[PDB]
């Protein structure tokens, strides 16, 4: 199991970097999907999430219709399309992958660098 | 008509079902009410699972969810302790089918309120409502009694230990049903749906016990309820009769009772979390596996119990399997890998011969008409040590983390060397 993210990299603010994220070791269209950011000297700071349909898109208030998280099934490729990035946005995005359950492990991703600048 | 194993299992089931669902609604709400979308668990460990960073709001929502199990278990557990032991000492005087019938009602009415709390995405503070509403009916702990005093009223003194240990393996196949059939469909679009099997359960077992459950009270007496007589008959069975020894025994035998359960209760719980643990790291199925292994311990028990008794006496039988129990929780604590891991599953094939041994030997020191007073008191010490298992060792593990983990379980290993002792000595000293 490992999730593979890469979209990252410098971008000037004012950036529409596309972040994806391929699922290789489970069934991925069992999964709920996730998007977080551990910016530098900070904690997590969780973005997005969307239940294995793309029916339950729940966002924070700092990406609110800015960031717009979406998954291909068939694919297995998790993306977020980020608009209007700042460079309060830096950070190492990663791409968690729970099952909604309480008795199931979380899959983290590597985690790519955004580097808005 | 058969007998009250139905019952049990049947609520056994609700209940086992109810928890997980009734603590993910919490995280639900409380997260939603915060802002919080992200994983609906606690903190993951190890296997690059994270970056080393805490997360603020995510051990917020983690702690306001614990705070709020802890309110509401602890509302429904005053109330079902003002509520059982006037239900029970009442059901040795008029029957036990209406204190089976009464608990399976308000069960089913706290699993309908906590359907229309989720349907409706209503303050989790409803949640209490339902508990209460259900607590002052007598919840599962009346269930618990009254099956475990039909049972005692519908056997010999000789059968009390086997007829007892068939009823708790009931109530562990519920569990394991519960654990692996709620586990895979709380997975699969959960949360709601399996919820409705609770209601389900609750409205079977009542239907069960109203209408084809058989009253085992041979001659029924006519007793008023909310007399003061019941609450009296608990403690006239504690303190004041069975002056010839064998009330200091009732002490020892609810002491031991006290910390085995609650060393049950704490070591179940730490057990996904630390097979998902860093070194451990287990998958969806591997933990699947896992729950099953434990909960097969309850019939490998009922069998290993009957076996046993061929040879030894029924107090031997509990040694032997406190004996299993300690050598599981220390190889538990001792595996950092998965062979070791279900080996300490493997061992603890005897673990759950003990609990039912000591509840009848509970249950042969009283007479005949006090086994609803009886297993009233033993069902109110039941719910304190569910109580105190999460207390203690959801305190516990988490400090115990960077240190030895694993050592919840050694813990709980240790703890079992107090009821074996005094289940040991009960039995030399009056046998000398």
């Amino acid at each position: 199991v490992q999730l593979v993210e890469s979209g990252g990299g410098l971008v000037q603010p004012g950036g529409s970097l596309r972040l994806s994220c391929a699922a290789s070791g489970f069934t991925f269209s069992r999964y709920w999907m996730y998007w977080v950011r551990q910016a530098p000297g900070k904690g997590p700071e969780w973005l997005s999430h969307m239940n294995p349909s793309g029916s339950d898109i729940k966002y924070t208030d700092s990406v609110k219709g800015r960031f717009t998280i979406s998954r291909d099934n068939a694919k297995n490729t998790l993306y977020l399309q980020m608009n209007s990035l700042k460079p309060d946005d830096t950070a190492v995005y990663y791409c968690v992958a729970d099952r909604r359950a309480l008795g199931s492990p979380e899959y983290w991703g590597q985690g790519t660098q955004v580097t808005v600048s | 008509a058969p007998s009250v194993e139905p019952l049990l299992f049947l609520a056994t089931l609700a209940l086992g079902l109810q928890v997980p669902l009734a603590t993910q609604y919490l995280w639900d709400r409380l997260g939603a009410e915060r802002g919080y979308v992200g994983p609906n668990a606690s903190s993951p460990h190890g296997c690059g699972n994270g970056s080393g960073a805490v997360d603020p709001l995510r051990e917020e929502v983690e702690a306001l969810v614990a705070h709020w199990n802890l309110c509401i278990n602890l509302g429904g557990f005053f109330v079902g302790l003002f509520s059982v032991t006037l239900f029970g000492p009442w059901s040795d005087s008029v029957g036990r089918r209406p204190v089976l019938v009464l608990p399976a009602v308000g069960m089913a009415v706290q699993a309908a309120v906590y359907l229309l709390v989720m349907y409706l995405r209503l303050h989790v503070a409803y949640l209490l409502l339902g508990r209460i509403i259900s607590g002052l009916l007598g919840d599962y702990n009346l269930i618990l009694a009254g099956c475990f005093a039909s049972v005692a009223d519908s056997s010999n003194q000789r059968t009390r230990t086997f007829r007892v240990a068939i009823l708790e393996a009931c109530l562990g196949v519920a569990g394991m049903v519960a654990s692996v059939g709620g586990g895979q469909w709380r997975k699969a679009e959960g949360y709601i749906n399996p919820f409705w099997l609770v209601l389900a359960a609750s409205l079977a077992a009542a239907l069960y016990a109203a209408l084809c459950l058989q009253e085992t009270v041979k001659q029924r007496r006519a007793a008023k309820l909310l007399t003061l007589q019941h609450y009296k008959a608990v403690y006239k069975l504690y303190t004041a009769p069975e002056d010839l020894s064998s009330r200091r025994k009732l002490a020892l035998y609810s002491l031991a009772f006290f910390l085995l359960v609650t060393v049950h209760f704490g070591t179940k719980d730490l057990y996904v979390l630390y097979e998902l643990g860093s070194p451990l790291c287990w998958a969806s199925d591997l933990i699947g596996y896992g729950s099953a292994a434990s909960y097969l311990a309850y019939l490998s028990s009922l069998g290993g119990l009957r076996l046993l008794q061929l040879c030894l006496e029924d107090t031997w039988v509990a040694e032997i399997g406190l004996i299993s129990n300690i050598a599981g929780l220390v190889v538990i604590s001792l595996a950092t890998t998965t062979p070791l891991m279900f080996t300490g599953y493997g061992i603890m094939f005897l673990s759950m011969a003990a609990t039912p041994v000591i509840r009848a030997k509970l249950s042969k020191l009283v007479s005949e008409t006090e086994q609803g007073a009886l297993f009233a008191s033993v069902a109110c010490v039941e719910g304190l040590c569910s109580l105190v298992a999460t207390g203690v060792f959801n305190s516990l593990y988490p400090s115990t983390l960077h240190f030895m983990r694993g050592f919840p379980f050694l813990f709980g290993a240790i703890l079992l060397l107090i009821p074996a002792a005094i289940m040991g000595w009960i039995e030399i000293q009056d046998s000398n």
